[PDB]
């Protein structure tokens, strides 16, 4: 407890930076994926209302990319670290396996309920590899859990509702086998809009074979391969906050930084999950403005396309990611950078690759001149109509400057207070 | 399901995502409220075939349902997600207030309780007005 408090007080803002960094030493890169996994481990806040309506507090993340980008490795690591983690492959378990069923007991003649895969994993993690190979119908079955975290069962003589408040990791391959750079993400993913919208985060991983990236990946893989556990004879067949430095696992260059131990990380994650943050008013307006900007970005998308549609659930995802990031560091309130981190994550995940004076003046002049239907217009009506339909009565000096510029353009002539085209 | 909701309301969604074989049996229930008796009020939900309603295409093509089936529905209501900036901002702020305050935004009058509305509907169903000839 004392060590946790000391680490929280000393490392104030670095916690969320360090835990994502020290999440998986055996996996190189994918900082955003590590941050998302950390947010999943921290989790959101479930809110129950006076009316009894339930609002989901879980996050769903889908990873799509080329083969051999260490996605199954991340899934296995999450399975090992998470307390209640259940792996369910695509065709390994059907809807009957995932959803609790009803069996008629022959001994007594009554009907009993047998829990499914997701029912047992309450407040846990469910990992689904090869999510593309899963049929659409199991997707519809999982939709209810992903929406409200509950399963309703009704077979003649019995009816019940079971809690399924859980988080889901999903790993899927593109329809063509390898992601197409030229084709749009919609064709490559090949999934319905509802399923993508129900997912909170979408990550696209590309096996970019850059010279330095290939060299670094090869060096990391070779260093991990050549590593051998201490205390063991060579050739044999077969708690401090910061991990002890190793020449092979870390390297000479990485001597300036240290990684957090697994046990201390688990204890800190549990303590953080215990913590219940409270949202602040200052961040609410900023989040709302950024959400409005995101929704209006359709006219500012440039050549970039969107991986997932933006709906009302994106605001919920932003709030939940902010809550998780506030849970990352032991605190009580939500700050600006707390929302900024979630906004940056959404920007990264969602998108993949005076003069107004003159225009208003010209529009007003058009309206004035063909509301008169004549080539001469009185000055009083001119000024009244120009400054009436416009929210701003424009400055006289700048109006005269524009008039002089247009006179140099031989478009408008003003004589004795009367304007002629 | 239709029999279970006798003298009640059968709310069915994803109507456009069902085979025509069941649709054929739905016509008799709509026309005569019988199957056994099926005296129920049908409330159906539907989505466009392509995921977005296209005003260029005809209504039947956008609904991929027969004209007779739509005619047997006494009321048809289309809702389109038309993008309006002010309306979008108002919807967003209302959603924020519902999320944060656990409650609806404060309207002019507080809505009645569910039990009170149920009793009021039960009492109003008891009366059988007679149509005047005027």
């Amino acid at each position: 407890i004392a060590k946790i408090k000391k680490f929280s007080k000393t490392r104030s803002k670095d916690i969320f930076d360090q835990l994502a960094k020290s999440l998986a030493p055996s996996i190189h890169g994918h900082d955003y994926v590590k941050k998302a996994i950390l947010c999943l481990l921290l989790g959101g806040v479930e809110r129950d209302l006076e009316n009894g309506s339930h609002i989901r507090g879980d996050i769903n993340i889908l990873l799509i990319g080329d083969p051999s980008v260490a996605k199954s490795q991340l899934l296995r690591y999450v399975l090992c670290t998470a307390p209640r983690a259940i792996p369910t492959t695509g065709r390994g378990s059907s809807g009957v396996g995932l959803t609790a069923a009803v069996t008629t007991d022959q001994e007594t003649g009554e009907r009993r309920l047998e829990a499914g895969a997701m029912v047992l994993a309450d407040r846990g993690v469910v990992c689904i590899d090869e999510f593309d190979k899963m049929s659409d119908m199991d997707r519809t079955a999982i939709h209810e859990v992903m929406e409200q975290g509950r399963v309703t069962i009704a077979k003649a003589g019995i009816h019940a509702r079971l809690n399924a408040r859980c988080s889901v990791l999903a790993a899927a391959n593109p329809v063509y086998g390898r992601y197409d750079q030229y084709k749009t993400p919609m064709e490559n993913i090949g999934l319905q809009d509802s399923l993508l919208s129900r997912f909170d985060l979408l990550f696209i991983m590309l096996d970019q074979m850059d010279p330095e990236q290939d060299r670094e990946i090869s060096d990391h893989v070779l260093r991990m391969h050549r590593y051998r556990a201490p205390g063991e004879q060579d050739g044999d067949a077969m708690t401090q906050i910061y991990e002890k430095h190793d020449n092979l696992l870390h390297g000479t260059k990485k001597k300036k930084e240290k990684m957090v131990s697994a046990a201390f990380m688990k204890k800190y994650i549990h303590v953080a999950k215990i913590i219940k943050p409270v949202l602040t008013q200052e961040s609410a307006t900023y989040i709302a403005e950024e959400y409005s900007r995101l929704r209006s970005q359709d006219s500012m998308s440039s050549d970039t396309a969107r991986t997932s549609p933006v709906t009302a659930r994106t605001l919920e995802t932003l709030i939940r990611l902010a809550t998780a990031h506030a849970k990352a560091r032991m605190s009580k309130t939500v700050d600006l950078q707390d929302a900024e981190e979630a906004v940056e994550l959404v920007q990264y995940a969602y998108f993949k690759k005076s003069e107004s004076r003159l225009k208003a003046f010209k529009v007003a002049l058009l309206d004035v001149f063909r509301e008169a239907h004549a080539q001469s217009i009185g000055m009083n009506r001119l000024t009244e109509s120009i400054n009436r339909d416009s929210e701003e009565p424009f400055s006289s000096v700048e109006i005269q400057a524009a008039l002089s510029k247009m006179q140099d353009d031989n478009q408008v002539m003003v004589s004795e207070g009367i304007i002629f085209l | 399901a239709l029999v279970l909701a006798d003298q009640g309301v059968c709310c069915i969604d994803e109507f456009d995502k069902m085979a025509e074989a069941d649709r054929t049996a739905i016509h008799e229930v709509m026309e005569q409220q019988t199957i056994l008796n099926a005296r129920c009020s049908i409330l159906a939900a539907a989505n466009p075939a392509y995921g977005r309603y296209n005003p260029r295409r005809s209504l039947e093509q956008n609904i991929q349902l027969p004209a007779a089936l739509l005619s047997r529905f006494d009321l048809l209501w289309l809702i389109q997600d038309r993008p309006d900036r002010d309306n979008d901002l108002r919807l967003a702020q209302h959603i924020t207030y519902v999320h944060q305050h656990s409650r609806q935004p404060p309207s002019q009058f507080e809505p009645l309780d569910m039990k009170l509305m149920r009793r009021y509907i039960a009492m109003c169903r008891e009366k059988q007005p007679m149509v005047p000839e005027s």
